[PDB]
């Protein structure tokens, strides 16, 4: 079936231009009506565009939105202008079939857009070693900006018992989270454990092994 | 500009219960409503469109009702895989307006936390800062008191607590507390303890370590 | 009878059905629905003009052809009221059997007009059919053509089907056929027991009108249910992710023709609904005039 993949620049200085793009896999980016929704902690509908000729934006941000469809590159892009802190949200693109049937079946994974002039910072990954019922190890991802950062384990091989906590905003302004996992204590002696940390805005990719 | 409002904003129910969220429209919107489900850190998933049509593969317990002004989504047999925030969206006019969302917190039987303490990794102490972390694994409810005692002395103003969303497999939370002490402040003391307090624990349990051993 | 739009005719092969309501042909709803399919394929985005240069030209010629028969339609409507209104019947100077002979002659002449003046357009329908088969060939895919649009259009069609009250029509037409023949049998007994022929002829004639419109209601109801049941089956059945282009062509023809039948029957069932509602109010009133 048709899939949606969104790519763009998350961190943004104010007054810049939020520019995103969604590439369609499994289907052509043509007659379908492509929507854009943003979510701030709710769901705000930005605009809808179609190759047919129907393009409608939200009146609250109509004077700043630009949309386009590229049938050759199988892509469609959204654009925001005069960006401020009020535009800090997770941006999704979705597919609508017709202008009267606007339920959105596929969503992109979103691009967390943060509007700030603070320079981006790379996280530090420190292990939370297990000591000696069930053992508990983890990784500490501290001091980074901006959000987000993805933490996995064994390149996705270890999944059960894994927990990834929200990043508490420290007083320094940098974010910090911890990711742990509960494993049998007998697995400590022979089975290795490595966490995979990915902070895309800083391009940093760290893979730290957790050994007691 | 149609204003969609859904109630309640928060909802708590049992494991085998049946809940019903309602969505009211500012103006008549015929039968053009899409119901969504959004899990934490994910994208909204389509459940029901056109008030009554079920999306393919979606569990049949999700029920859609309503036409014109008022509507209602009904989960008929709850399941820990349904802890999410559900929305309603209309598409009779532009702009498309979304509902406020309805968080569905599932209630389960009480479970005591599994306490673990982590000393600051020798890597971080070389950077002039020390982070000792305590973990509470799989507990219920979310309310829990964590006290940090360093060398028999409770502390305040240096802990940061973060708790995960309600789990989708067992509906249990997890909390991590982190003391960010300067290496000098850390290098002076020797005993660091994590004192937790929960409804499931008869006696408040405490896990600790001794610095350097 | 305020309107006599309930008359239709099919070709001698019983393949092309012509109605007095736009677009008169299901094939135009097919072609109209192809304007949706062609929008999703950038490979064939040249049909926006073909729909305007050819499909609209075929539709414009179809509307003009029906208008030519309007003068013949006004003649039938005059004979309708003389035969259904006994008060108006008592003014003319011929028997009821003589007025039936003028009715059947004028009715088939009007029905024959709709077919005769549209034979040039019915041959044009197959022309755009081959153009659609040829236009769809320009898809760059050959062996792994996408089927997402094919099922996405079924998602749209099944939504429109829920707006169609098929269950209410079935109970409506079931009561109607039950009320129709029940009143016909009551007239069969009274026929030889009283002496008011002029009013009885108005009953039997309006009964004949109802019987014909009931036939049109039953046919359009079954064709709607068939399109609804078949399109629904394609959504509940297998869902191949990618098929060949020749396999994809008949897919568009399969659902594009079925949805044309549904929208065609939706226009006819609505019109046949009020026609039966109006014609039954004549018989019920005409029986009240008998007591």
């Amino acid at each position: 079936q048709v899939q949606l993949q969104q790519w763009g620049a998350g961190l943004l200085k104010p007054s810049e231009t939020l520019a995103l793009t969604c590439t369609v896999y499994g289907g052509s980016s043509s007659g379908y009506y492509w929507n854009w929704i943003r979510q701030s902690p709710g769901l705000e509908w930005i605009g809808e565009i179609s190759d047919s000729g129907s393009t409608i934006y939200n009146p609250s941000l109509e004077s700043r939105v630009t949309m386009s469809v590229d049938t050759s590159k199988n892509q469609f892009s959204l654009k925001l202008t005069s960006v401020t802190a009020a535009d800090t949200a997770v941006y999704y693109c979705a597919k609508a079939i017709l202008t009267r049937y606007n339920w959105l079946d596929p969503w992109s994974q979103g691009t967390l857009v943060t509007v700030s002039s603070a320079s981006t910072k790379g996280p530090s990954v420190f292990p939370l070693a297990p000591s000696s019922g069930t053992a508990a190890l983890g990784c500490l991802v501290k001091d980074y900006f901006p959000e987000p950062v993805t933490v996995s384990w064994n390149s996705g091989a270890l999944t059960s018992g894994v927990h990834t906590f929200p990043a508490v905003l420290q007083s320094s302004g940098l974010y910090s989270l911890s990711s742990v996992v509960t494993v049998p204590s007998s697995s400590l002696g022979t089975q290795t454990y490595i966490c995979n940390v990915n902070h895309k805005p800083s391009n940093t990719k760290v893979d730290k092994k957790v050994e007691p | 500009d149609i204003v969609m409002t859904q109630s309640p904003s928060s909802l708590s129910a049992s494991v085998g219960d049946r809940i019903s969220i309602s969505c009211r429209a500012s103006q008549g919107v015929n039968s053009a409503l899409a119901w969504y489900q959004q899990k934490p850190g994910k994208a909204p998933k389509l459940l029901i469109y056109d008030a009554s049509t079920l999306e393919s593969g979606v569990p049949s317990r999700f029920s859609g009702s309503g036409s014109g002004t008022d509507f209602a989504l009904t989960i008929n047999s709850l399941q820990p895989e349904d802890f999410a925030t559900y929305y309603c969206q209309q598409f009779n006019s532009y702009p498309l307006t979304f509902g406020g969302g309805t968080k569905v917190e599932i209630k389960r039987t009480v479970a005591a936390p599994s306490v673990f303490i982590f000393p600051p990794s020798d890597e971080q102490l070389k950077s002039g800062t020390a982070s000792v972390v305590c973990l509470l694994n799989n507990f219920y409810p979310r309310e829990a008191k964590v006290q940090w005692k360093v060398d028999n002395a409770l502390q305040s103003g240096n802990s940061q607590e973060s708790v995960t969303e309600q789990d989708s497999k067992d509906s249990t939370y997890s909390l991590s507390s982190t003391l960010t002490l300067s290496k000098a402040d850390y290098e002076k003391h020797k005993v660091y303890a994590c004192e937790v307090t929960h409804q499931g624990l008869s006696s408040p349990v405490t896990k600790s370590f001794n610095r350097g051993e | 009878t305020d309107n006599i739009d309930y008359f239709d005719i099919s070709d001698e092969s019983n393949y092309y059905l012509i109605s007095q309501l736009r677009p008169h042909f299901s094939n135009i709803y097919f072609f109209d629905e192809f304007k949706r399919y062609a929008s999703y394929h950038t490979e064939i985005k040249r049909y926006e003009d073909i729909h305007k240069t050819k499909v609209n030209s075929l539709l414009n010629e179809a509307s003009r052809a029906i208008g030519i028969c309007n003068r013949a339609k006004n003649t039938v409507k005059g004979l309708i009221n003389i035969l259904e209104n006994p008060q108006k019947f008592k003014t003319q100077r011929e028997s009821y059997d003589v007025k039936l002979r003028q009715y059947e002659e004028k009715k088939e002449a009007f029905r024959g007009c709709l077919l005769n003046k549209n034979r040039k357009n019915l041959d044009q329908i197959k022309k755009i059919n081959n153009e659609i088969r040829d236009l769809l060939e320009k898809l760059k895919c050959s062996q792994d053509c996408q089927t997402n649009v094919y099922f996405d259009m079924i998602k749209i069609y099944l939504v429109d089907f829920k707006k169609m009250p098929y269950e209410n029509y079935d109970t409506f037409i079931k009561q109607y056929k039950n009320s129709y023949l029940s009143g016909v049998d009551m007239i069969r007994k009274i026929e030889k027991q009283i002496d008011n022929p002029v009013t009885i002829n108005a009953i039997k004639f309006t009964q004949k009108e109802m019987g014909y419109i009931i036939d049109r209601f039953e046919y359009h109801l079954q064709k709607v249910k068939h399109s609804i049941d078949q399109v629904t089956a394609l959504s509940d059945g297998v869902k191949p992710k990618q098929v060949t282009k020749n396999r994809l062509k008949e897919y568009y023809f399969n659902i594009g023709n079925y949805y044309s039948i549904f929208k065609f029957g939706k226009d006819s069932l609505n019109m046949l609904n009020k026609a039966l509602i109006h014609k039954e109010k004549i018989v019920h009133n005409l029986l009240g005039e008998l007591f």
